[PDB]
């Protein structure tokens, strides 16, 4: 499943999930994602 | 996600006092509409 991470995507339930295991807002959460991955384009990954 | 933003203090807070709100209109729906006629359920005591 696509789970969206882009900072003004009111997404699923799996987004709020990543936010309470992590501890963080949408904003802080797709600044993870270009931490972790500078070659996404999209907000978008999988839930691998 | 709102829920999301809270530590694990408020979490445990929060979690503790929605179970307390659910029993209230649990059981009082309980009473109403669950409850069999036989049995002369009036009260939350009587339902204990």
């Amino acid at each position: 499943e696509e789970i969206d991470l882009n900072s003004g995507s009111t997404g699923d339930w799996r987004k709020t999930i990543l936010k309470r295991a992590f501890n963080i807002d949408d904003v802080s959460l797709f600044r993870l994602l270009k931490i972790t991955d500078h070659d996404n384009k999209d907000g978008k990954i999988k839930n691998n | 996600v709102l829920t999301a933003g809270l530590n694990s203090q408020q979490a445990n807070t929060l979690h503790a006092f929605l179970d307390e709100s659910r029993s209230a209109a649990l059981s009082t729906y309980y009473i109403r509409q669950v409850a069999k006629a036989a049995a002369a359920i009036k009260s939350r005591d009587d339902l204990y």
